[PDB]
């Protein structure tokens, strides 16, 4: 937890690095709707994608975050984010906003970088989620314990490759649909393997539908993945 | 030592992990495979002397009566390990909701306490992976693999240690979804010849399933809801029936 | 309530009624006392009946993790000798009053334990508000060396004393055998002779035949 | 001075064929004064409901510790809690507190989504858990509900009789009870649907 | 409770009947009084039964380890444990014993701690709710470096008298007796005590 | 770098901060003690660094309850550090069985202690070694502890600079008089042996101290000889010693 | 006790309160005023033990504005009592409890409506067209229950007050020196200083 | 562990560099008029595809009368910022007045000296 | 890397590897046998000094009525880990009702040396334990506990610096004989057999002053004396 010559936390940037070496985790921010997308690192034809959860978990019935970096670090976080969330709710009897999930969650982070002498968490985390007061957010908090809100933004590996091809396809206006197929479009371009396949996505959307009034989160199923996959046209 | 002893290096790696990742290559292999009405789980029982008796060491441990875990990597880390999980199977569960966790909430559990050990003050991490299986009223069957890290990831087979590779190779050949019990252990029994040096007999593996229930192994009979664990050990001479087979 | 623990010349059995009461009310007509605390130990409890159960689970499962830590069958001096230093902790708060048999490695064992922990062993104990009449029965027909059949028979009058005696007991009786060589065998409603008599009549109401303002369906799921 | 006696309220719960309903009056007062006329007792968690009577503030605490609780089961467990198992969660959630009790008195009711067997429990103010499969009842007119059950009740009712026969178990024991009344809700629940009902009752 | 603790030529011998009450229930006729603390080191137990077999169970343990470490324990040693325990938690005691134990040098000895946690250190000993009514009688009939056959008697005798006019007295006369010889199981029934 | 932490093994199982604590044992005083027939001696040499000190004052040997004596070699500050515990530790042991602490018992004590503070880098090792015993219900005992915690028996012990010449005196003792050696032979016996010791260190004037703990001579309690019959021996050495 | 009435009609909530303090045998004040305002929305009135009475208001208080800054938002009236419920249904079993009993107006402004909530020194809240703490509810419940219309405009809820408390100063006993009442509604909150004559 | 202690040359090697990261974060300016007082700052712009609407804003109320705008490490502001509202609450609440910026700042101050001991 | 119990790049753990050439340190071997209802531990009884008194040298233990110990390191590490031995034997009879048994008792040592292993601070013992016993349900018994954390049961065993040694003279035996115990129904020969299999591989011959023997009964264990040894040693020189 000390700095550098230079101004800089050592190990929260060594930590980044870390990062940077994990699967991408994609969350774009549309209209009507927040699309997360992450690529699932080192796998093979016997691991069990279907009863898998390793990048994308639900917060909270209207919140739900994509991972990149050290699983169990994560794990950590989102537990206590869990919890955070519920004990929000038991003392005002209204969910918690996204935005002060976030906030709480980063400054847990960002004590590890300020006192204690134990390394900071592996971890860089995109939240997707709603709330009566500013509707759809997308977030991100990376091991500094900083924080920010993107309208699109992914996390991992090939950061400026895929941020670089979503400030080129987004547009203010989209729609969920479209943000799915470009959240495809751009894991497509920047993995690091063959080609994209069922088996190496993790997907999940957080939608209103209009025929009601509350929040629905959506993790998809693998079947659903490859199927959302031919329709945009990867096959 | 309150600081941490796995830190980040420059080029993003968590020494100690990767280390504790290189002690559990060095290990002695163990497998597990998931069939449709049954896992099981191996390894090798590696005297260390011939005047050591085999038995007195448990490397096939029930966790729960319908989750077992094997390993590979320094047994005692394995032993401590095996104790914290059957208890925080009962603090942070039976003695809540009165039944035992379901096995990814107790694979949860281990990971957990593995985490801790990659980022407390003063300790080193876990020199060993696991292979846990077990059963559950809603999950089903399932196979899970926990690492150093506190990774833990489901597998419909695989093996750990040292042929890991080669085993995990055969195993990605003879799997497949539609798997009944008696095969999973044969092919159990395959792959675990390939690794095995010497003599391959009931006295020198170790294979434990997690299948039906056995009101057997209950203790006794009046309650109708509990039908009995599902883990249940190989005995030496179950076991040589089945080479036999071969 | 009364439970009563009957060693017999190869292991031990013990009894209960099945009457819980809140105040002078049965609250379950047939509610078990009768607990387990490994396989082959079981107990059965009076007082608090939270208590019993909690003091009950709670060294059942120490007892279960000491076992498989130690890869043996568990004991009965072990849980005795558990529950008499949790309950003495407590200084009598927690209103627990035991008769714990089971069979083990060293053979069968009865012991009962009060709640301010304190031990006594026997071939034959009873306890709860039944307790004398139960007593009474066991001071009059208990002999040295019972079969398993003269024993269930035994424990079993002796919780009929209580069931027809003692305000407090009734229903029916709950038995559980733990023979050494064998399995433990759970008998509950072993007996069952306290059944309320046909209505004379049918109280099944009309339908309509109540007032409602409002109506609405709630919903479930997410 | 009995905290179970302050705010006043009663709930019931009756299994029948395929179903459970569990019923609970309105009234909410601090001794003799009524003060709410709106005051549920029942509460759920996905398919299960709670009902608590006794002091209310508890009785709100409580329930907002349940919700708690199920919620983050959910979240690990990736599936909603059942009946039995909420069960044991309430009374070790009770037992907790065994020398310093929330002074109230739980009543579970919900159908396993697995199973489909109906289930009801109660429990007293420290985990003590009654299982019954007839009904199950607790607040300040206990004893006039045990009587109105003991004779109306009869096993294996379809949802359209036991909700008759709960409402007049409850309302008709209710009016033998002070701090009771004001109005009460019916919920008669089916694996499938939940009915939800208010009755019409004597306003005294 | 009546329980006594004799000291003879051979060594020591401990005597207590059998009835444990809860007010005027016999919970239990059939009691054993006479505990082991040690091989040779045993105590009569008078007072809460709860709060006596704690505190035997730690003594008990307590000299387990003592032996472990440096030997066999004194009967003095075993006295200032039981001393230590009842003095320093008297306010949540109500525990009178009598510690009787057999050692080569010493030969017999004995023991009481009173309610107060104090002890002495006596030819015999008398104590339990019985004991008041044989004062007179035991102070009358008791003389040093008796023979075992002696000492039996005396204690027989004592102790029917007190299970005669004590009410929370009754059962059996239990008996251990200590010598270099080793340890002796005795019991008497009320057959027997009774007419005397 | 084996050596720069405490409870660090080195290569060949060797703890070398222990070791070099061994060394500063070394460059001390010598002290010894004689197990007598009934009893255990124990004398110590005093060097008189100049004329300002005190006689007879800076007294050395410590005892522990009343019937331990104890005396070491090193860093003197340390040994007191030690004798404290075992004072600590005698009256524990008093409190609780009545009974002054058994010599074995005792010894243990300082020994388990000794031993702990070599299991971890966050302490030194103890730079001293100390030579005690007493009478207890059970004859008479003399130990001699070492800064790894080791402590054995002793027939005759010796610490110190003039620890080999002493020992070598000592082993004479044992070979001439199997049976044993009385009480007051052993005092002016350890006067001679430290007179004898002192030349390793020849070159400043000493004061010899010596003290005992016999069944007969001190009712099995702990004495420093003084007077008449510590001129006795004083003089016995200083016959032998040409 | 003292007297805390609220009333919340359709487009606002009212509250008055006993201007009164008594310690012992005299009337130490005439004109103290029991209620805190929370956020600019949302206003609690209170009455119970002496400290405990004030210490707890701005507890709550200060509680509330930290939130408002840290978030840039006015918690909703909701929001604020279940918040203030559970600091009383922690207090309960503590090592001394706030004897405190509070009312909690506000207008929600989200939802464009008026909101009342009672919550007694226990933690037992609940929401209301009208209520009252101690002893204040059982002389003038008879009159509101049979006056109040939830389309009450201000004027009339302000008339239906003053008749409770004509009804408190005729039947009861102490002498409460009068009552300020306050106006919760979408403009904020404002102290109708007629009231000893409206 | 001490990690900020003094060097031969008498500073504080830990502080010292603090003020680097200082340097490295935008730029924050305050300028004030003769009844005013404005603020104004630059926006990172590392990365761009941020959604202005939520996004953490430099300038923070300390209380309806007070601000505060940084640079540096965004994180370590977020902890300052909220020790020093809740101290402006809790000035109210003992002093029955507000803070004045001086005191404020005095606080917020002796809250960063403490962490360079 | 290598001055506490972290890993290395290969994986190991120096500390805890060089903890296991301090159990050599003090040069004594040892060994234990299972009779037919007993166990026996023979190890080398060597007194250097002159000035040493005899009587308190030994590497035996009497951890409880029932388990004794023999430990091959050095004596502070080795009466160290006694120490916790006889309390953990006691805490566990008074909280459980029974006697520990010893390969209970083994392994819980085996579990706190285990501890050494993974913090820090914590330096590992240089000594090897071998407890030895007559479970009430087990029968004869003998397990050995390390520095690594390891523990395990044997038919019979041995420890030292020429451990190979008398390890393949026994192995031999067994692999001869087919059983798992010597069979002999006094522990008087079980004794010899032992003395005698130490002699034959080690090559050297023993008076009664360089031996130390242990045994183990139901019920009791003990330590022979050098008078008893000799009753040993004598019986010995007449089949060899
Ligand atoms: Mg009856
Ligand atoms: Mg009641
Ligand atoms: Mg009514
Ligand atoms: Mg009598
Ligand atoms: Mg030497
Ligand atoms: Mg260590
Ligand atoms: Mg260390």
């Amino acid at each position: 937890t000390i700095f550098s010559p230079e101004g800089r936390l050592y190990q929260v940037e060594y930590a980044l690095e870390s990062i940077s070496h994990a699967g991408t985790a994609i969350g774009i921010m549309a209209s009507d709707g927040i699309v997360l997308a992450a690529e699932r690192k080192v796998t093979s034809t016997l691991l069990e994608q279907d009863t898998s959860t390793e990048k994308l978990y639900k917060l909270n019935d209207k919140i739900a975050v994509a991972v990149a970096g050290l699983t169990a670090d994560a794990e950590i976080l989102i537990n206590t984010a869990r919890i955070h969330a519920q004990n929000y709710l038991k003392t005002y009897n209204e969910d918690i906003p996204v935005e002060i999930l976030v906030r709480r969650l980063s400054d847990i982070k960002q004590g590890y970088t300020q006192h204690g002498g134990l390394r900071p968490f592996g971890v860089s985390f995109i939240y997707a989620g709603y709330d009566d007061r500013y509707g759809y957010q997308l977030y991100t908090s990376n091991p500094s314990g900083n924080y920010t809100g993107w309208k699109a933004i992914s996390v991992g590996a090939n950061t400026s490759a895929a941020q670089t091809l979503l400030q080129m396809d987004y547009k203010d206006d989209m729609k969920v649909d479209d943000a799915i197929e470009l959240a495809l479009k751009t894991l497509s371009k920047t993995t690091d393997s063959s080609a994209l396949t069922y088996d190496r996505l993790e997907f999940a959307t957080i939608r209103k539908g209009a025929n009601d009034g509350e929040v629905y989160q959506k993790i998809f199923k693998p079947q659903e993945i490859k199927d959302i996959l031919v329709k945009t046209g990867i096959t | 030592y309150s600081f941490s002893l796995t830190t980040f290096s420059p080029s993003g790696k968590l020494g100690q992990i990767d280390y504790a990742l290189t002690a559990v290559k060095q290990g002695v292999t163990s497998l597990g495979i998931k069939a449709t009405n049954g896992v099981v789980i191996a390894t090798e029982k590696k005297s260390s002397s011939p005047l050591a008796m085999s038995e007195t060491l448990s490397k096939v441990s029930l966790l729960t009566p319908d989750i077992g875990a094997v390993y590979s990597g320094m047994g005692p880390d394995y032993r401590v390990l095996v104790d914290k999980s059957r208890k925080v199977a009962h603090t942070s569960y039976k003695r809540i909701y009165g039944e035992y966790p379901p096995t990814k909430l107790l694979v949860s559990e281990v990971a957990k306490i593995m985490q801790e050990a990659t980022q407390s003050g003063g300790v080193r991490p876990f020199g060993v992976s696991l292979l846990i299986a077990g059963h559950d009223e809603f999950n089903g069957f399932s196979l899970y693999q926990v690492d150093p890290s506190g990774s833990y990831f489901p597998w419909k087979a695989t093996a750990i240690g040292k042929g890991s590779v080669a085993a995990k190779t055969f195993l990605e050949k003879r799997w497949n979804d539609e798997l009944e019990l008696e095969d999973a252990i044969h092919i159990a029994l395959l792959t675990l010849k390939e690794s095995v040096e010497g003599e391959f007999n009931g006295d020198t593996i170790e294979l434990a399933i997690i299948g039906d229930e056995n009101p057997d192994l209950l203790g006794y009979t009046g309650i109708p809801t509990d039908k009995g664990p599902r883990f249940r050990k190989l005995t030496s001479q179950e076991i040589n029936d089945r080479l036999e087979a071969l | 309530t009364t439970i009563v623990g009957v060693k017999f010349n190869n292991g031990v059995v013990i009894a209960a009624d099945t009457r819980s009461t809140q105040g002078p009310i049965v609250a379950d007509k047939n509610c078990a006392k009768l607990h387990r605390i490994s396989p082959k130990i079981w107990c059965a409890g009076a007082g608090t009946a939270a208590d019993t159960e909690a003091v009950t689970q709670l060294i059942g499962s120490n007892i279960e993790l000491h076992s498989l830590y130690t890869s043996r069958e568990p004991r009965v001096v072990s849980a005795l000798q558990m529950l008499k230093q949790h309950l003495f902790k407590y200084q009598g708060h927690i209103g627990a009053y035991l008769i714990v048999a089971g069979v083990d490695p060293t053979g069968s064992h009865l012991f009962s334990i009060h709640a301010h922990g304190s031990t006594d062993v026997g071939y034959y104990l009873s306890l709860g508000s039944g307790s004398l009449a139960a007593m009474a029965v066991l001071e009059s027909h208990w002999k040295q060396d019972l079969t398993k059949e003269e024993a269930i028979k035994l424990a079993s009058d002796a919780i009929q004393a209580g069931i027809w005696n003692d305000l407090g007991s009734g229903s029916n009786v709950d038995v559980c055998v733990m023979e050494i060589g064998k399995d433990a065998e759970y008998l509950r409603n072993y007996l069952t002779p306290n059944v309320r008599e046909e209505k004379q009549k049918s109280y099944k109401f009309p339908r309509g035949t109540t007032a409602v303002l409002k109506e609405s369906i709630v919903n479930i799921c997410d | 001075s009995d905290p179970s006696s302050i705010n006043g309220g009663i709930v019931v719960a009756m299994t029948g064929k395929d179903c459970v309903a569990i019923a609970c009056d309105l009234r909410l007062g601090s001794q003799s004064l009524g003060v709410s006329n709106k005051f549920e007792k029942i509460f759920h968690y996905g398919h299960v409901f709670l009902g608590i009577t006794g002091l209310a503030t508890d009785v709100t605490t409580l329930n907002e510790m349940f919700r708690y609780k199920t919620n983050l089961y959910k979240l690990k467990e990736e599936r909603a809690i059942e009946p039995e198992t909420f069960t044991q969660l309430v009374s070790s959630s009770l037992y907790e507190r065994r020398f310093g009790p929330y002074f109230v008195g739980p009543v579970v009711a919900g159908i396993n989504s697995k199973s489909g067997k109906p289930f009801i429990a109660g429990f007293d103010l420290i985990g003590c858990i009654d299982e019954a499969k007839d009904f199950i009842v607790s607040g300040t007119a206990s004893d006039q509900l045990f009587g109105m059950c003991e004779s109306l009740y009869e096993p294996n009712l379809e949802p359209e009789d036991l909700f008759e026969t709960i409402s007049q178990a409850l309302l008709n024991a209710a009016d033998r009870d002070a701090l009771s009344g004001w109005g009460a809700v019916v919920y008669i629940i089916k694996k499938d649907e939940v009915v939800k009902r208010y009755l019409k009752m004597r306003q005294d | 409770t009546s329980i006594m603790a004799v000291t003879f030529k051979d060594g020591v011998i401990l005597g207590a009947d059998s009835r444990t009450t809860t007010g005027a229930y016999i919970a239990n006729r059939v009691t054993d009084k006479l505990t082991r603390v040690h091989d040779k080191i045993w105590c009569c137990r008078s007072g809460s039964a709860a709060d006596t077999q704690a505190i035997a169970d730690i003594v008990q343990y307590h000299l387990e380890l003592y032996t472990s470490q440096y030997g066999t324990p004194s009967t003095e040693t075993a006295a200032s444990v039981f001393k230590e325990l009842c003095y320093e938690n008297k306010d949540n005691l109500t525990a009178g014993i009598i510690v009787a134990g057999y050692d080569d040098k010493n030969k017999g000895e004995v023991y009481t701690i009173p309610l107060g946690g104090s002890v002495h250190k006596l030819p015999y000993a008398i104590a339990g709710s019985g004991s008041t009514f044989i004062y007179g009688y035991c102070d009358k009939n008791f003389r040093e470096n008796m023979s075992k056959e002696e000492t039996v008697d005396f204690i027989k005798h004592s102790l029917s008298q007190a299970i005669k006019w004590d009410g929370s007295s009754g059962g059996v006369i239990r008996m251990v007796v200590l010598t270099a010889a080793g340890v002796e199981r005795l019991i008497f029934y009320p057959d027997e005590y009774e007419q005397l | 770098g084996y050596d720069l932490s405490n409870s660090v093994f080195s290569p060949d199982g060797r703890n070398f901060q222990v070791e070099y604590a061994v060394k500063a044992v070394e460059n001390g005083t010598t002290s010894i003690g004689i197990k007598c027939n009934d009893g255990v001696v124990f004398a110590v040499e005093k060097l008189i660094t100049s004329k300002l000190l005190v006689p007879q004052k800076n007294v050395k040997i410590q005892v522990v309850d009343r019937h331990i004596g104890c005396v070491y070699s090193g860093l003197i500050p340390d040994g007191r550090h030690l004798v404290n515990r075992g004072r600590e530790e005698a009256a524990s042991f008093k409190k609780l069985y009545k009974t002054p602490i058994p010599i074995p018992a005792f010894a243990d004590r300082l020994g388990q202690y000794v031993q702990a503070h070599t299991l971890y880098n966050s302490v030194r090792p103890f730079g001293v070694s100390t030579i005690f015993g007493g009478v207890d219900k059970n004859g008479a005992h003399l130990y001699m502890l070492e800064p790894s915690g080791s402590y054995w028996g002793y027939k005759g012990a010796a610490t110190g600079k003039g620890r080999q010449s002493a020992k070598a005196e000592l082993e004479k003792l044992v070979d001439h008089h199997p049976e044993g050696l009385s009480a007051r032979e052993a005092v002016k016996q350890a006067a001679k042996i430290i007179y004898l010791a002192h030349e390793d260190n020849k070159e400043k004037d000493f004061e010899l101290e010596i003290s005992w703990c016999s069944l007969s001579e001190t009712n099995g309690l702990h004495k420093f000889v003084k007077g008449d019959l510590l001129q006795e021996a004083i003089d016995f050495a200083q016959k032998e010693i040409n | 006790m003292d007297i805390i009435l609220g009333i919340r009609v359709q487009d606002s909530v009212i509250l008055a309160s006993s201007k009164a303090v008594t310690r012992g045998i005299s009337v130490l004040k005439d004109s103290d005023d029991k209620t805190r305002q929370l956020s600019p929305h949302t206003l609690m009135s209170f009455a119970g033990e002496a400290g405990d009475t004030v210490q707890f208001a701005e507890y709550i208080q200060a509680n509330i504005q930290l939130y408002s800054i840290r978030e840039d938002y006015e918690l909703s009236p909701q929001a604020v009592s279940s918040f203030v419920r559970q600091e009383l249904a922690k207090s309960i079993r503590s090592r001394r409890p706030y004897q405190v009993n509070v009312l909690i107006g506000g207008y929600d402004k989200k939802k464009n409506k008026p909101e009342l909530y009672q919550i007694d020194y226990l933690g037992t809240k609940v929401e209301l067209p009208y209520g009252a703490h101690g002893y204040s509810g059982f002389y003038t419940f008879s009159l509101l229950d049979h006056h109040y219309r939830p389309d009450m405009t201000t004027e009339e809820g302000l008339d239906l007050l003053k008749l409770c408390v004509q009804e408190l100063e005729k039947r009861m006993p102490m002498d409460f020196k009068g009552v300020i009442v306050k106006i919760v509604d979408k403009d904020g909150i404002r102290q109708v200083d007629d009231f000893q004559a409206q | 562990r001490a990690l900020s202690i003094f060097s031969p040359d008498g500073h504080i090697f830990q502080v010292e560099y603090a003020l680097e990261a200082v340097k490295r974060g935008t730029c924050a300016v305050g300028v004030k008029g003769k009844n005013c007082v404005v603020l104004g700052c630059e926006r990172r712009s590392t990365l761009k595809l941020q959604d202005t609407r939520i996004t953490p804003s430099k300038v923070s109320k300390i209380d309806s009368h007070v601000v505060l705008s940084f640079s540096g490490l965004n994180a370590d502001s977020r902890i300052l910022i909220e020790k020093a509202r809740v101290e402006a609450q809790s000035h109210r609440l003992t002093l029955e007045d507000p803070v004045t910026v001086e005191y404020l700042t005095r606080y917020v101050a002796g809250v960063q000296q403490r962490y360079t001991q | 890397d290598r001055h506490i119990t972290i890993f290395s790049p290969e994986g190991r753990l120096y500390q805890v590897e060089y903890a296991f050439k301090a159990t050599n340190q003090t040069n004594i071997n040892s060994l234990a046998v299972r009779g037919k209802d007993c166990t026996v531990v023979i190890s080398q009884k060597k007194v250097p000094d002159k000035l040493l008194d005899p009587t308190t040298v030994s590497y035996i233990f009497c951890i409880s009525r029932t388990i004794g110990m023999v430990v091959n390191g050095p004596i502070p590490d080795a009466r160290n880990a006694a120490l916790r031995a006889k309390a953990e034997a006691a805490e566990f009879r008074y909280k459980y009702g029974y006697d520990m048994p010893c390969d209970v008792l083994a392994k819980r040592m085996a579990n706190l040396s285990q501890i050494y292993t993974q913090r820090a601070y914590m330096r590992p013992l240089g000594v090897i334990l071998t407890f030895v016993s007559v479970d009430e349900e087990l029968g004869p018994s003998i397990y050995k506990t390390d520095p690594a954390g390891y523990y395990v049961g044997y038919k019979a065993t041995a420890t030292g610096p020429k451990q190979q040694e008398i390890t393949t003279n026994l192995e031999n035996h067994f692999k001869k004989s087919k059983i798992d115990h010597i069979n002999e129904e006094s522990w008087e020969k079980v004794v010899e057999f032992a003395i005698t299999h130490m002699i034959d591989a080690l090559g050297t011959e023993f008076s009664k002053n360089d031996l130390e023997v242990g045994v183990a009964t139901k019920d009791k264990f003990f330590t022979l004396s050098a008078e008893n040894i000799e009753e040993r040693l004598v019986a010995i020189a007449e089949q060899d």
